[PDB]
């Protein structure tokens, strides 16, 4: 098994079996402890910076949840929807991707159309539900 | 059997003990009076008019005093409120100069309305005319003021005095527009936690409780401060309770809680006059100018027979923890001013009431009744203006003079005791108790003795017969 | 009909139909109000504890969501996955558990096998979902 | 074709087709950036006024997430529960509602029944799967 | 003579580094709140605005 970020350089396919370890560590941390011992410990410089950490912790988790909340499969690790490729964001075939290209490098290639990917993905989830309302 | 599969729940009623942080929640009606109070300032969230007292019957939880974490948070809160309530106010650093005092001569009244016939206030105050600068720092002027003897000490060279505090700290005077009125405070936990209240009547201090009642948050808590006797407390309902983690141990205090109240009646019958003298740029000082008219030491009146009845009851209750001993009371045996006194603040003025004759008794077997008729008990009480409510954690403070007449009644709940050591054969089957003592925390542990913060863990888990369907 | 936390001492089987009462009061309390009435009230020591109070409310509720999110039972009250229960944590039968032992005692009874179980659920969810991608 | 709050004045029927555009902007905002240049930079009033802004953003959004979680509609822009309208809250026929009854004043008409609809929906979700936990 | 305000309260001398020039400010609400702006021209104190954006 692998630990935190234990396969960031491994191939696409072999890095698809270590997703669960990183999902868990996205909020768990030592910041939960208030202080070793609680003058004015509330406004102490070591206290004002710690509070900033806790707020940044939830906002970083909430950011991912909100996007994954809208895409219609909240509460799952892996998930596929019904948006077919236009095949111009990445014109590479299957085995050429999942075998020998890596995750870190792959994001750079597609990082140029994500703002046009997140929006189009959300509309599909909304579109599916509209057809369902007038179905039954 | 083979069909046992995990079935996660959500919202299970399961709690585990922990420690959290609370916040003030003042009463709606008791707030918004343009008072600018110290404890329950305007920053408190309005309370819930309809608190829920949800009765979890069929259960048991282990409470504990002397370890309830809530006392520390609210003690720190009181300290912080007291400290920040003095920051906007003015300092008193130009006053640390030598004084040229003189004992008082005045053409005051002689009728004195001598009903108390205890004593007029000669030698209790000193006419001291000191000499400090005006707004322009190059000019100094002579101004006279009246100070109590407790605020004045002599270093050397008799007929030349000085302020007491000027070798330990500087005491900012209270801003005259803020009062010390004890407003009820409701401590409420953030959503996600809960507060458990042991609803038993005859609740002894520690140990399991089998009648737990849960509330969203506690009722009003009086932030009143006192030294030798509890003031305006919450009476117990069952009977008189004697609270101690180790009655055998004498290293700590003993909290006595009553179920029948006793009313105290203490007042200051003489006027002081408020005269303001500038000290520098934008800084003003309020001094007792010159007393006129009635002159009498501030005294407290207490129904004697009620005191005798309460003493009989508490002696009867302590008669079971000391089955054969003889119980008697004695005045405080010495130490600093607060313990050797009764300390309580009313209407922006601090009092130090002797209260010696309240602790002079010896109960042997309750064989003979202390049959006497109703005579009110009158006890002297000094007045101090350079206050130090805490040793070194708080800020030394100088209450401004208050003019007119001060008359407030308190209505007493709790008494602080302390056992005394001894030998096995040397003792004459006798144990003596002395009142006084106890820190500020000992006052609050007599009120927060029913609540314990808990944290909810709504993640339940238990085997069932499910099997999640597969997708083809 | 019960109150909040009003059946913790009751038997588990008869306390399995009042969970919505507890689940409905994880955030909805009194802290949502800003102040009774508005010189920089945001820095008063009374006003500096709401920040500790407010961020503790969310940071305690999110931890619940994170575990519910991964297990696939997100967006439900009484869910149930398909991971076997080999009885090494508790081998008592169906009736010996549900009807007689209360909730608090049961939570304490397996409090030392939780961390192993909490890791088992997520892995069961993840590898199950890998089948779906390897199914179509 | 409509921006933020674009169709808030339009009729009931044509307003639903712009629900997504008013949903992507519940957390994203100007607060993501740090500052013009990072005295009392962390203790200035805007050093705490900004912090008060961040904590209200997550709390206000995530409060809505709580109600979506219980009802089972998690991860769905449009949901479909099973609470039968009993005509007591409002007995306008379906034509009279979706034709020219605009959104902003719609639920103000139902405003005396929010405190009970938000409770009866929770029960309906609870009763659905209690039958399911003893059916599988 | 003496200063008029040296006796009533305390007075400070502003450091020359800080400038009193009013720089334009844009007030902006946290995410989850909208600002309504009436673009009607002849709009007095109150009254409904039917041109708000
Ligand atoms: C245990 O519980 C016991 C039961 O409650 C409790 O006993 C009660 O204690 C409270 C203490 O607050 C008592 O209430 C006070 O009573 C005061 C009596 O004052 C006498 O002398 C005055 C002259 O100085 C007279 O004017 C006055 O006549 C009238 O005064 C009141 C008018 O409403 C009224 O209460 C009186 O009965 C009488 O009708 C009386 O003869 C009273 O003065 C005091 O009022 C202050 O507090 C009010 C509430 O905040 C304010 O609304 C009011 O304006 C007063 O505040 C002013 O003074 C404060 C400093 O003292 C300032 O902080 C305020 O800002 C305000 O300041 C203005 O006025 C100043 C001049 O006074 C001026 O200098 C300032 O610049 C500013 O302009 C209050 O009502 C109550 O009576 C007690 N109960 C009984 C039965 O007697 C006991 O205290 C508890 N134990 C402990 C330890 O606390
Ligand atoms: C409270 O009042 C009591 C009186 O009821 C005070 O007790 C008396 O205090 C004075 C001095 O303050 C004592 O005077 C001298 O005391 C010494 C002590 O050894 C004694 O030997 C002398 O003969 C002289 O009397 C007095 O004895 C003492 N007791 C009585 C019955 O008067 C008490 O001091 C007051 N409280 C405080 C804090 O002062
Ligand atoms: C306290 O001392 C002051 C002065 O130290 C006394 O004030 C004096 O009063 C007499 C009587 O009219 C005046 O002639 C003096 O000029 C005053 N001295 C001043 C203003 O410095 C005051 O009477 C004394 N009060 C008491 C009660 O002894
Ligand atoms: C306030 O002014 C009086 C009047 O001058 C001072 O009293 C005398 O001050 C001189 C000046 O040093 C001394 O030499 C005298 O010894 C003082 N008189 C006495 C009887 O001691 C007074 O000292 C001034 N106030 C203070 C605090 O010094
Ligand atoms: C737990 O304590 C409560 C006290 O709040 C008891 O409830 C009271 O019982 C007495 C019995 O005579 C009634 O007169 C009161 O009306 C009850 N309510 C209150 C608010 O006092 C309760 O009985 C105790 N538990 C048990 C098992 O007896
Ligand atoms: C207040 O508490 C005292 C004792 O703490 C109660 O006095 C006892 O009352 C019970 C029941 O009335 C008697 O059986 C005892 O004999 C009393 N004690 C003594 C020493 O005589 C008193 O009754 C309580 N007050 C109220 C109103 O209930
Ligand atoms: C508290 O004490 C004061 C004075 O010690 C009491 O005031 C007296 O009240 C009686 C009757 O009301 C009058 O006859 C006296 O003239 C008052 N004396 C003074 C000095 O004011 C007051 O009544 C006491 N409080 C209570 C509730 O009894
Ligand atoms: C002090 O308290 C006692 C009782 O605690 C009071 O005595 C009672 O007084 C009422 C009316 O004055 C009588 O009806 C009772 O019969 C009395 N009972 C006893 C046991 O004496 C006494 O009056 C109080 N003192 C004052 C000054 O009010
Ligand atoms: C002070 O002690 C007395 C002793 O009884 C309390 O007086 C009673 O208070 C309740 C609450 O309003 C009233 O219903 C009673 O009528 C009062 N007694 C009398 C004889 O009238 C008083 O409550 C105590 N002080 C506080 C702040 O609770
Ligand atoms: C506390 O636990 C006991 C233990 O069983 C409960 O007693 C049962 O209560 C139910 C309630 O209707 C009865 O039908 C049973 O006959 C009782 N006895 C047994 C052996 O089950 C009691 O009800 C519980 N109390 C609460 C409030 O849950
Ligand atoms: C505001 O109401 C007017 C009512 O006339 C709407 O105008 C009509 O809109 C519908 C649907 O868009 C068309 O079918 C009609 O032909 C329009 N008629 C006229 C006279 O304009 C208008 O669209 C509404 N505002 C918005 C933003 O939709
Ligand atoms: C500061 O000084 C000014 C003037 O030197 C004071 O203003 C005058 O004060 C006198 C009283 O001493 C009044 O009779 C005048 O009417 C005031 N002037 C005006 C224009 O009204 C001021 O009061 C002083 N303030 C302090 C705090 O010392
Ligand atoms: C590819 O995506 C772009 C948007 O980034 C879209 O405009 C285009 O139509 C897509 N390609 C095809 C063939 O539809
Ligand atoms: C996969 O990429 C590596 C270099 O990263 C390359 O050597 C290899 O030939 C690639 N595979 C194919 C099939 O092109
Ligand atoms: C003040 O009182 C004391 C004690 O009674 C006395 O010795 C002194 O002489 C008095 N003051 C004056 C100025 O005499
Ligand atoms: C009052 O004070 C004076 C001193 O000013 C003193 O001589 C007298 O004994 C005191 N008592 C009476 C009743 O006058
Ligand atoms: C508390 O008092 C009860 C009353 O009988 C007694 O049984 C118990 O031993 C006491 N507990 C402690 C810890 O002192
Ligand atoms: C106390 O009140 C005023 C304030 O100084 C005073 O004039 C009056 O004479 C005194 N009261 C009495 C009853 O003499
Ligand atoms: C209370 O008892 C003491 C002695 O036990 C007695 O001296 C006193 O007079 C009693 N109280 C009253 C008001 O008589
Ligand atoms: C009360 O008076 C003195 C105070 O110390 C003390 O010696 C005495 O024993 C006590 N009791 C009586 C009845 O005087
Ligand atoms: C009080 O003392 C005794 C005992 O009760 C009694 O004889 C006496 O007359 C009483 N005093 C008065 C003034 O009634
Ligand atoms: C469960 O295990 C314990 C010891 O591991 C054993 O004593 C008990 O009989 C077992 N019960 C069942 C039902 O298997
Ligand atoms: C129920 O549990 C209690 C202890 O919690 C036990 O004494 C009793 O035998 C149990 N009964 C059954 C039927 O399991
Ligand atoms: C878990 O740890 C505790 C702590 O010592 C231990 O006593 C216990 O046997 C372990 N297992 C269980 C099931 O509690
Ligand atoms: C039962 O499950 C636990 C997981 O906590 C595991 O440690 C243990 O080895 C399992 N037993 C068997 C026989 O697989
Ligand atoms: C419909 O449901 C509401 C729930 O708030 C209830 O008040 C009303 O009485 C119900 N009407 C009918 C006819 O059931
Ligand atoms: C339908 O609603 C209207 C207005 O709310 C009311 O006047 C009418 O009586 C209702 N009809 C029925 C059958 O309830
Ligand atoms: C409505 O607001 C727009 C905003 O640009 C403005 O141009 C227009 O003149 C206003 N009035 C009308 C009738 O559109």
């Amino acid at each position: 098994i692998f630990g935190f970020l234990g396969a960031a350089g491994s191939t696409m396919g072999a890095a698809s079996n270590t997703l669960t370890v990183q999902a868990r560590q996205l909020l768990s941390g030592i910041v939960q402890q208030q202080s070793n011992l609680p003058h004015l410990l509330q406004l102490t410089v070591w206290g004002i910076k710690q509070l900033q950490a806790r707020v940044l912790a939830v906002e970083r988790y909430l950011e991912v949840q909100k996007f994954l909340g809208l895409w219609g499969c909240s509460g799952k690790i892996i998930c596929c929807t019904a948006v077919p490729w236009n095949s111009t964001w990445s014109n590479k075939s299957f085995e050429q991707i999942w075998n020998n290209m890596t995750w870190i490098e792959w994001e750079r290639e597609i990082s140029n159309y994500t703002s046009q990917i997140y929006d189009i993905l959300t509309e599909s989830q909304f579109q599916q539900d509209i057809n369902e309302v007038d179905l039954l | 059997a083979e069909n046992l599969w995990v079935t996660v729940y959500y919202g299970v009623p399961v709690w585990k003990d922990a420690d959290t942080t609370l916040f003030c929640a003042s009463d709606a009606k008791a707030h918004e009076t343009e008072a600018h109070n110290i404890w329950a300032t305007h920053a408190c969230v309005p309370t819930d008019p309809n608190p829920q007292e949800i009765y979890m019957e069929n259960v048991t939880e282990n409470f504990n005093m002397w370890k309830n974490n809530m006392v520390e948070q609210m003690q720190e809160d009181i300290i912080s409120l007291w400290d920040q309530s003095l920051k906007p106010c003015v300092k008193l650093t130009p006053l640390c100069v030598t004084l040229s005092c003189t004992n008082v001569t005045l053409t005051n009244v002689n009728y004195t309305n001598n009903f108390p016939n205890i004593g007029n206030i000669t030698d209790e105050v000193r006419n001291c005319s000191f000499n400090v600068t005006t707004e322009i720092r190059d000019k100094k002027q002579k101004v006279y003021a009246l100070f109590y003897k407790l605020d004045i000490v002599q270093m050397e060279n008799k007929n030349s005095y000085r302020l007491i505090n000027c070798n330990t700290s500087v005491c900012k005077q209270a801003c005259p527009k803020i009062s010390f009125d004890p407003i009820p405070i409701h401590y409420c936990t953030p959503a996600g936690y809960a507060i458990l209240k042991c609803n038993e009547k005859n609740f002894n201090g520690t140990g399991p409780c089998k009648n737990v009642s849960s509330v969203q948050c506690t009722h009003g808590i009086k932030p009143v401060v006192s030294t030798q006797l509890l003031l305006n407390g919450s009476l117990a309902e069952g009977e008189i309770i004697i609270r101690s983690e180790n009655l055998t141990n004498n290293a700590k205090t003993i909290i006595v809680h009553l179920n029948k109240s006793v009313e105290i009646n203490c007042t200051r019958p003489s006027n002081n006059t408020r005269t303001s003298v500038t000290i520098g740029p934008g800084q003003v000082f309020y001094r007792t100018g010159d007393i006129i008219g009635d002159i009498r030491k501030a005294y407290c009146e207490i129904n004697g027979t009620k005191w005798n009845e309460t003493l009989k009851q508490v002696v009867g209750k302590l008669k079971e923890h000391f089955p054969n001993k003889t119980i008697s009371f004695q005045p405080p045996s010495g130490g600093d001013l607060e313990i050797t006194m009764h300390h309580f603040n009313c209407r922006g003025e601090f009092f130090y009431c002797n209260t010696t004759q309240l602790f002079n008794s010896t109960w042997i077997n309750s064989t003979t009744i202390k049959e006497y008729n109703d005579t009110i008990i009158y006890l002297p009480c000094k007045i101090k203006q350079i206050i130090n409510m805490w040793q070194g954690v708080g800020q030394c403070m100088y209450a401004p003079p208050i003019r007119g007449k001060i008359n407030c009644v308190s209505n007493i709940t709790g008494i602080l005791l302390t056992r005394d050591g001894g030998d096995a054969n040397a003792t004459n089957d006798t144990e003596t108790f002395r009142p006084g003592g106890g820190n500020i925390k000992d006052n609050w542990r007599s009120e927060l003795y029913k609540y314990k913060v808990v944290q909810i863990e709504p993640l339940g888990i238990a085997p069932t017969k499910c099997k999640r369907r597969v997708v083809e």
